[PDB]
């Protein structure tokens, strides 16, 4: 791809999400989602192989279906309210359709079935964009419509995403599917706290984006898309194994790390609202996520897998890859828990 | 700036005419003295009913009848 | 299916055994139909007859679990004269687990489902007693 | 509410169930998707014309334009799929199960 | 880096420097074809940069002080022990072939980087397109296993697909008897242990597999032993070629920009040479891997990135 | 440390932590009341700005 | 010399070192100026002078 | 019968959607969506949307479904379809029978069964079409809408040229 | 929760009333911890590029420390502002709703009967 065309297309992805974040009219929300999907299709077809075309076709079909359901929810809102303000919806059917549409755009279970396929089909940088930047616009729409979101629907989606994303990553050896099921479980955690305190939704979103960007940046820096190619990293770059160790222990939510910060605050907001069974079962279900994170830490940092002879050639060459913000992201994804009360800046 | 223009006029006169007509479309309404009259004629066209005002007692510029002297006039449009 | 749970929980324990058994059977049948729907959705059966056989098998399995659960719970509430007691639903959940083991034709699945479904039904009874909320309304 | 809205919503749900139950062709899925768009156009238009809501009269055009651009993108994806397998069958798009 | 997307945006196009003499020419032949001077002769008539044939220590010549590293750090394999014991137990044969394929991949990346950054053509000797004719010649002699051929074909399948073929492929017809005569006149006591059937398999995979498949994607020139002695006839044949085959014709600034971005990142070039296929000839276990890695780091100029080694006299490190 | 110092330092610790606990309980009760009634500065979800309304005479009178 | 190829980081990028030190010194003087202006505004609004 | 003309056109509209959504072949599906677009244009025209209905003809049918049938003719060259078609037809005419015998129905929303002429306005708009004036205000009031739509169409050109190239 | 509070004046990182508050000291231990995180980022930046970790690029390590301290100072200002807003709203709501917050009669333990449970 032409680098100028790449810059214009990435600015258009950003512009679509920004239009979603700044607009007061529902048509401009829908336009921001259309602009974002249209611009992100070439980022997925960047390398021109049949797996990327299949991933882009599956992504197109799910996001287009969600976009039509979103427009039907907008149109039903216009029936029962005569207006277009991005605020609470004025019909429970429109609220259900918009919550379904946003759950499809997020890839929350049981609309999760595209996220491991599309994440596996595309390069690591475009899957980084898919799992971090593409969550931002539907979460902002969920933020603004929460006075009309049905509680049982959003909590069903939340627990179903956490359980399905926990069990889905246990069977995986591909790193992109591991990050995709990890994404599904973390979005379940974000929507579970949404009607109680959406500031903790924003906190979980930001910490998830930092940790996921860290893991994708490590995978890009080591050119690893499988568990077994990530297991060669100790014989090539031993600092990278320490970084994937601390970041995966943080994504499991183990204190004293920063990824313990969201779920703890989420439990802290769900028990104030007298929900005790639900954050309990959510936290116990997240042990599945920690189990396959620990599987990756065993294969990468805590043991030394056998290498190959040709690795000795790669000892003679330094990493020329721009590992953009990787030390900053690695520090923020691990050492941020003593600054947990900084979350009030999200209020 | 002069050999280039003659070169592109010899090779591609369709594109030279296209960019010339488009440039005259862009810059000439800012240079026309009659662009103001377009706005004046559009705002002088009465699509709606001129809903009258309650005479509170002190409105010297608002007429009491259409044939009164005060009020907006269209002599500029009859004359031009 | 929220009204199915309401017509289950409206009747007091150990009073009307046949209608409690029928209500729990209907709850189990609805859960079996949901499982059958996603089962023939995500996994295509080889024929229409195989699909309706899987649907009838899962629906009758979950309905028999619900029937033997509600029957055993109401009979244990009658013979002990303790309606507000989670040991009744512990026995009922173990009976439903033995039913799930009998449908899968295995003893180990039966004992595991006895233990876990009995503890789950005991927790559901305790949550009905003390008012435990799973989908709690936002209050603060 | 008024009687035509029942049929335009039912048309949307019919094209929704057509788009949610594939047979074989990706083109038939794209046709059901654009039928969903057409019904959204008609429903938006009937509301906006009934309400005499003047500025929203430009809304369905925008709804048309974006979605037809979306349709163009879909056709291009189909063509690239059809440049791989010879057909646009959805059962050829299963490499990402593993 | 020095070249990137920004330099491509700010005007650096490689078709500005892609002249008519910017030709990647690979000279091929059997073990004593005498091509090694012919290549150099072509590179001193057409004004091209000559790369000598990538051996075990090519990467050593491109990195560090340029001097060859000890064999446990580069290669872990011996050509002379392949000549002595070809069917050896330790797996020297395929380990040598896999290291040589990685070395030729690095050399082809260096050649394309020089061609795309300077516009000067490069003369190579036995590129990655002709490396496999040793592999099959080993497999037909029972020197390596079928699993070694499968590993080689996986690594070649995901590495050679990223590059462009040469413009000109020069082949030197030398029969097996003349190869053996030049081996016996060479005097190398290991190289005189090469059998006739191995040289005949090299010639068979040359003439039956390599040259037919390179006749479509580029222009094969084929000379005997005596008509390759005249360099002027070879350069006259090269200068009067009508280039009409292969994917060099449809290379704009964008595709060649992407190729130059590939061939300057040497770890990305060498990415799939170490794929996790646990083949016993190339698998190094963790204790030997750890020990040889830590011994490699203690070499001079090898502990840090190249501008950051006080032991070899790097200054201003606290401002770098 | 002297026992006097530890004693009075303990009293300062207990006063600070009891005041923080009472403020947390009041914060929970305030959040409950403001979510229930909507009359406080918190849980103020947006409605339509009335400054968007055109108050001019329209084309027809009955509006 | 030691290396067969001149490394990219054999000599320090003096433009980038100058931009680094200048940006860091600018951020420190802006931070101290902001902090002094903030304590002065706090003392002015709360009457502690 | 003539007071129900928008309702009759909406019945034909749903019948056309059951036609193509049962998916016989993408060419007959294209034909069904064409007939549906024509009758939906007729519905829009009968609520007074002349320009929006002509946009359905010019842009949806004459622009987009032409490209659909074109791509389908370049790519292409039952019992489930017929059963699905009669299923949707019987569901639609049961809806018709219920809302005509009761003058009220409730599938998900409550629907009146009177002729949909009843909801209209009883005045005039003077010397303009209100729908034409609201569409004309895209250039005066819809500046940001023009910007985001034109930028999305330019990006759409660029995106189609990227993904169809294969390089 | 407090999103209608900061909606009349949107997108202000620090509003004008935040200047009524004392700013964080430059010797704030939170700010020293953020500077420590900048130093750790500088060390990881030397480590992943195989530079000597403590010695190489002291200008870069110092810009890491400086940039984290710079961003973190304003983040701590906004943090302290938002908790001050939280308490201001709490106290104004308690003061305006006395019927919801009555003064509870505190009883001494001579009147308070607690049940005794023997550990035996
Ligand atoms: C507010 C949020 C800010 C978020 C981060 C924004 C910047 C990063 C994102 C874009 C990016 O990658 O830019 C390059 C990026 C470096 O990223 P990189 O490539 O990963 O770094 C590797 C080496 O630093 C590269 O080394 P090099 O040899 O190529 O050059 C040395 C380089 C040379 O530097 C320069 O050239 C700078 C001078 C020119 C600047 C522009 C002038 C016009 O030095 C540095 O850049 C030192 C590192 C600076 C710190 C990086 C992280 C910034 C702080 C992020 C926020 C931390 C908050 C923690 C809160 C914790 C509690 C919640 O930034 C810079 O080059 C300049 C940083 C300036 C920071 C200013 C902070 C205050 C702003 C107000
Ligand atoms: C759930 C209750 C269990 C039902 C599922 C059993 C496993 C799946 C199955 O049927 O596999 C057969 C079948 C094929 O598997 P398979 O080839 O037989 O694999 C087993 C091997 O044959 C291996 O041979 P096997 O069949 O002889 O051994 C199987 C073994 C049976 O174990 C034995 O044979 C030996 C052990 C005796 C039984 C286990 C005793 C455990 C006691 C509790 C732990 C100690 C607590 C102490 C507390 C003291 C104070 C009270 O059972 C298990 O491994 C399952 C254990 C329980 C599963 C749930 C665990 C969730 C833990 C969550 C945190 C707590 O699976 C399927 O086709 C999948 C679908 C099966 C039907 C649907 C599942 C029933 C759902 C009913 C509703 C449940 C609602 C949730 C309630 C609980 C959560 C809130
Ligand atoms: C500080 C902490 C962060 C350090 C990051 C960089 C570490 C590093 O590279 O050290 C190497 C360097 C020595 O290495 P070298 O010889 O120069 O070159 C590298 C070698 O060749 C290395 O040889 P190699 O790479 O060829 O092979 C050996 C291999 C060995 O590795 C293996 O074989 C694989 C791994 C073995 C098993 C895993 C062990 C556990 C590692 C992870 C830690 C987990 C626990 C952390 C907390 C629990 C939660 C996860 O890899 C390494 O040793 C690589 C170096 C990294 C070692 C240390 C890693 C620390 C980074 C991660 C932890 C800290 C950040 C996250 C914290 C999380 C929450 C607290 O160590 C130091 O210089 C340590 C620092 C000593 C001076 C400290 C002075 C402090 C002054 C503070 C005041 C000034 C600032 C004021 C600020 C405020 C202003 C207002
Ligand atoms: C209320 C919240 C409002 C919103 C707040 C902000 C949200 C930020 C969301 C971050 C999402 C970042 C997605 C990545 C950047 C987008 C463009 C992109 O992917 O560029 C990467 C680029 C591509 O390289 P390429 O050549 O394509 O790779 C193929 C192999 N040669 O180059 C590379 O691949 C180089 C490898 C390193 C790239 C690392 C990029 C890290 C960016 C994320 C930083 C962390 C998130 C920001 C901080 C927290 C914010 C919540
Ligand atoms: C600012 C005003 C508004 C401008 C935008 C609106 C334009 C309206 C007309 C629509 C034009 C859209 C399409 C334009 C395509 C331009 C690119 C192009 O055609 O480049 C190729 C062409 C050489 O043609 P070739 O590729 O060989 O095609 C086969 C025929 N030989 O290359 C050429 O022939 C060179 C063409 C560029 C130079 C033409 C210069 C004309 C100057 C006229 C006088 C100045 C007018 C004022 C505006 C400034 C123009 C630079
Ligand atoms: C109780 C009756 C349930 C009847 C519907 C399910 C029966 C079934 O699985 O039918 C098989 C059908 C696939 O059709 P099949 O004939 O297998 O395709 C090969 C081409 N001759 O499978 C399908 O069509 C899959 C979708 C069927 C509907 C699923 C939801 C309703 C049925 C389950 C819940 C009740
Ligand atoms: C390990 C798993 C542990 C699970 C513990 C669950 C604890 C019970 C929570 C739900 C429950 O039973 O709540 C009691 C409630 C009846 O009480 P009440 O609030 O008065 O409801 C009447 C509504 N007007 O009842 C209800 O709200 C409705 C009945 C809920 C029953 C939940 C289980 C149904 C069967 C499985 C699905
Ligand atoms: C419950 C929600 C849906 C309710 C309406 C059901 C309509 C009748 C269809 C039932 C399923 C029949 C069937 O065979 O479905 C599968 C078929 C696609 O499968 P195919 O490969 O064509 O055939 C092999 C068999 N699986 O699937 C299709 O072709 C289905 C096309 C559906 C189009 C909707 C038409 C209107 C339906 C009524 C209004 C809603
Ligand atoms: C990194 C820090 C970069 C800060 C740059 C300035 C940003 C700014 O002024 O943001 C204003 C915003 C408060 O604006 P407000 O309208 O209250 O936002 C409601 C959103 N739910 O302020 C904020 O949202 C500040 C907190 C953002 C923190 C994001 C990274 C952690
Ligand atoms: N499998 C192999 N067997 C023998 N020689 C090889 C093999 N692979 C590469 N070579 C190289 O080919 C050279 C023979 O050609 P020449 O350079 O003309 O002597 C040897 O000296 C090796 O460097």
């Amino acid at each position: 791809m032409n680098p100028i065309i790449l810059i214009i297309i990435l600015m258009t992805v950003m512009l679509g999400t920004i239009i979603v974040m700044i607009s007061t009219h529902w048509l401009l929300i829908w336009i921001g989602f259309e602009m974002n999907m249209l611009a992100i299709i070439p980022i997925m077809m960047k390398k021109h192989n049949p797996r990327a075309t299949e991933a882009s076709t599956k992504y197109f079909l799910t996001q287009s279906t969600a976009s039509m359901l979103l427009m039907m929810a907008i149109i039903i809102n216009l029936m029962f309210s005569g207006q277009w303000t991005v605020m609470k919806l004025f019909n429970p059917m429109a609220s259900m359709l918009m919550t379904m549409a946003l759950a499809m755009k997020l890839g929350m279970a049981p609309f999760h079935f595209w996220v491991p396929e599309v994440t596996q089909g595309i390069p690591l940088s475009s899957g980084l964009i898919l799992l971090t930047w593409q969550k931002l616009a539907p979460m902002s729409v969920l933020y603004q419509i929460l006075p009309s979101i049905n509680l049982d629907l959003i909590l069903t989606l939340s627990i179903l995403s956490i359980t399905i994303g926990g069990w889905g990553g246990l069977n995986q050896t591909q790193l992109r599917k591991i990050m995709a099921y990890s994404s599904i479980a973390h979005m379940g955690w974000m929507t579970a706290v949404l009607l109680y305190n959406p500031t903790m939704t924003l906190l979980n979103l930001i910490i998830y984006i930092i940790m996921t960007s860290t893991m994708f940046t490590l995978f890009m820096a080591n050119s690893t898309t499988t568990t077994l190619s990530l297991s060669h990293t100790w014989n090539k770059a031993p600092i990278m194994t320490i970084l994937v160790l601390i970041t995966l222990l943080s994504m499991g939510g183990l204190p004293p790390l920063s990824g313990f910060m969201p779920k703890w605050m989420i439990i802290q907001e769900m028990t104030k609202n007298d929900s005790i069974i639900l954050p309990t079962l959510m936290a116990i279900t997240a042990l599945l996520n920690l189990y396959f994170y620990m599987r990756l830490t065993y294969s990468t940092a805590l043991t030394m897998f056998p290498s190959t002879n040709n690795m000795k050639m790669k000892w003679q060459f330094p990493t020329t890859k721009r590992m953009t913000l990787l030390p900053t992201m690695t520090v923020l994804s691990t050492m941020l828990l003593p600054l947990t009360p900084i979350l009030s800046i999200l209020e | 700036v002069a050999a280039f223009l003659k070169n592109v006029w010899a090779k591609e006169p369709v594109l030279v005419a296209s960019f010339a007509i488009a440039g005259l479309a862009v810059i000439l309404p800012t240079l026309s003295p009659y662009t103001k009259y377009s706005l004046m004629i559009n705002r002088a066209t009465p699509y709606n009913y001129p809903v009258p005002l309650r005479d509170d007692g002190n409105m010297p510029d608002v007429p009491s009848h259409p044939q009164d002297p005060q009020g907006p006039s269209l002599e500029w449009l009859k004359r031009l | 299916a929220k009204t199915l749970l309401h017509q289950y929980w409206d009747i007091p324990e150990g009073t009307e055994c046949h209608r409690k058994t029928y209500a729990a059977t209907s709850i189990g049948g609805a859960s079996g139909l949901v499982v059958s729907a996603y089962s023939v959705a995500l996994k295509t059966p080889t024929s229409f007859l195989e699909g309706v056989a899987r649907t009838g098998r899962y629906t009758f399995t979950a309905a028999a679990i619900g029937a033997i659960f509600g029957l055993t719970s109401c009979i244990s509430a009658q013979v002990r004269e303790k309606p507000d007691d989670p040991l009744n639903y512990l026995i009922g959940g173990c009976a439903g687990g033995l039913t799930l083991g009998a449908r899968t034709r295995s003893y180990g699945i039966g004992a595991a489902a006895c233990a876990y479904m009995g503890l789950t039904a005991a927790l559901v009874k305790m949550g009905q007693l003390e008012g435990w909320k799973v989908f709690a309304e936002p209050k603060v | 509410m008024s009687l035509v809205y029942m049929n335009i919503m039912m048309a949307f749900t019919v094209s929704l169930t057509g788009l949610l139950m594939y047979r074989s062709h990706l083109m038939s899925s794209l046709l059901c998707l654009e039928g969903m768009m057409l019904s959204l156009f008609i429903l938006a238009t009937l509301m906006i014309l009934n309400s005499h809501f003047t500025l929203a009269s430009m809304m369905p055009i925008i709804l048309l334009v974006f979605a037809a651009c979306e349709a163009a993108l879909g056709l291009s994806l189909l063509v690239m799929v059809s440049n791989t397998y010879g057909t646009d069958y959805v059962q050829n798009l299963n490499l990402l199960q593993c | 880096l020095q070249y990137g997307p920004l330099a491509y945006i700010l005007g650096e196009k490689t078709t500005k420097k892609m002249t008519e003499n910017s030709k990647l020419i690979t000279v091929d032949g059997n073990i004593c074809s005498g091509k090694s001077k012919l290549a150099k002769e072509v590179a001193e008539k057409l004004g091209l940069k000559h790369f000598p044939e990538a051996g075990i220590h090519y990467a050593d010549s491109t990195t560090g002080d340029g001097k060859p590293l000890p064999v446990r750090f580069s290669g872990n394999c011996s050509l002379e022990k392949f000549y002595d014991d070809p069917k050896s137990n330790d797996g020297n044969s395929y380990r040598l072939q896999a290291w040589l394929y990685a070395s030729r991949l690095l050399q082809y990346a260096d050649a394309l980087e020089h061609l795309l950054s300077t516009g000067q053509g490069v003369v190579l000797e036995r590129s990655i397109y002709s490396d496999f004719v040793f592999l099959e010649a080993m497999y037909r002699q029972g020197f390596i296993r079928k699993q070694c051929v499968d590993h080689y074909n996986q690594v070649k399948k995901v590495t050679v697909c990223e590059y462009l073929p040469p413009h000109v492929v020069i082949y030197v017809d030398v029969p097996v008897s003349e190869v053996q005569s030049r081996i016996q006149k060479k005097g190398n006591p290991h190289e005189m242990k090469i059998t006739s059937a191995y040289l005949q398999d090299i010639e068979n995979v040359y003439k039956g597999t390599f040259l037919p498949e390179m006749s479509e994607k580029c222009e094969v020139l084929q000379y005997s032993a005596w008509e390759a002695e005249d360099a002027e006839k070879v350069v006259e044949d090269i200068q009067y070629l009508k280039y009409d085959k292969g994917p060099w014709l449809d290379q704009d600034d964008r595709k060649l920009h992407n190729l130059r971005m590939l061939v300057q990142d040497k770890l990305e070039v060498l990415n799939y040479t170490s794929i996790p296929v646990f083949l016993p000839e190339v698998t190094i276990g963790a204790h030997q891997s750890d020990r040889v890695f830590q011994e490699f780091t203690e070499l001079p100029g090898r502990k840090y990135r190249a501008g950051y080694n006080e032991d070899v006299g790097d200054k201003w490190i606290w401002l770098k | 440390d002297a026992p006097e110092k530890n004693y009075e330092r303990t009293m300062a610790i207990l006063q600070i932590e009891s005041e923080k606990a009472e403020l947390r309980l009041k914060e929970l009760e305030v959040r409950r009341l403001m979510r229930a009634k909507g009359d406080g500065p918190w849980f103020q979800y947006p409605t339509i700005d009335k400054a968007l309304i055109d108050h001019s005479p329209k084309a027809t009178p009955d509006n | 010399k030691f290396y067969i190829q001149e490394p990219p980081h054999g000599s320090p990028n003096w433009l980038k070192v100058g931009l680094t030190l200048g940006t860091s010194a600018f951020l420190w003087i802006y931070l101290i100026k902001q902090h002094n202006e903030d304590v002065l505004e706090y003392k002015r609004r709360n009457g502690l002078e | 019968m003539m007071t129900y003309i928008v309702f009759i056109l909406s019945i034909i509209f749903v019948m056309g959607f059951v036609g193509f959504s049962s998916k016989p072949s993408p060419i007959y599906g294209g034909l069904g969506l064409i007939v549906s677009g024509g009758v939906g244009c007729g519905i829009v025209l009968n609520f007074g949307g002349s320009f929006l209905g002509l946009m359905v003809f010019l842009i949806y049918l004459g622009g987009m479904m032409v490209v659909f049938g074109y791509t389908t003719a370049m790519a292409t060259e039952n019992k489930v379809v017929l059963g699905t078609f009669i299923t949707g037809l019987l569901m639609e005419f049961l809806m018709v029978y219920y809302v005509l015998k009761d003058k009220e129905v409730e599938i998900v929303f409550k629907f009146n069964g009177m002729g949909d002429w009843v909801i209209y306005d009883t005045g005039d708009s003077g010397f303009f079409s209100e729908e034409a004036m609201g569409i004309a205000a895209l250039y005066s009031y819809g500046t940001w809408l023009v910007i985001v739509t034109g930028w999305s169409l330019l990006i759409g050109v660029v995106v189609i040229m990227e993904i169809t190239r294969g390089n | 929760m407090m999103t209608g509070r900061q909606a009349r004046a949107p997108l202000q990182f620090l509003p004008d009333e935040a200047r009524s508050l004392p700013p964080p000291k430059l010797t704030d231990p939170r700010l020293a911890y953020i500077g420590f995180l900048g130093y750790c980022s500088g060390l990881i930046d030397n480590a992943i590029r195989r530079r000597p970790v403590l010695s190489a690029g002291l200008h870069r390590q110092f810009l890491y420390i400086t940039s984290f301290v710079f961003v973190g100072y304003y983040l701590l200002k906004r943090q302290d502002y938002m908790y001050a807003v939280r308490d201001h709203d709490m106290f104004s709501y308690i003061k305006s709703h006395p019927e919801d917050f009555p003064e509870k009669d505190k009883k001494t333990y001579r009147e308070v009967f607690e049940e005794f449970h023997p550990v035996r």
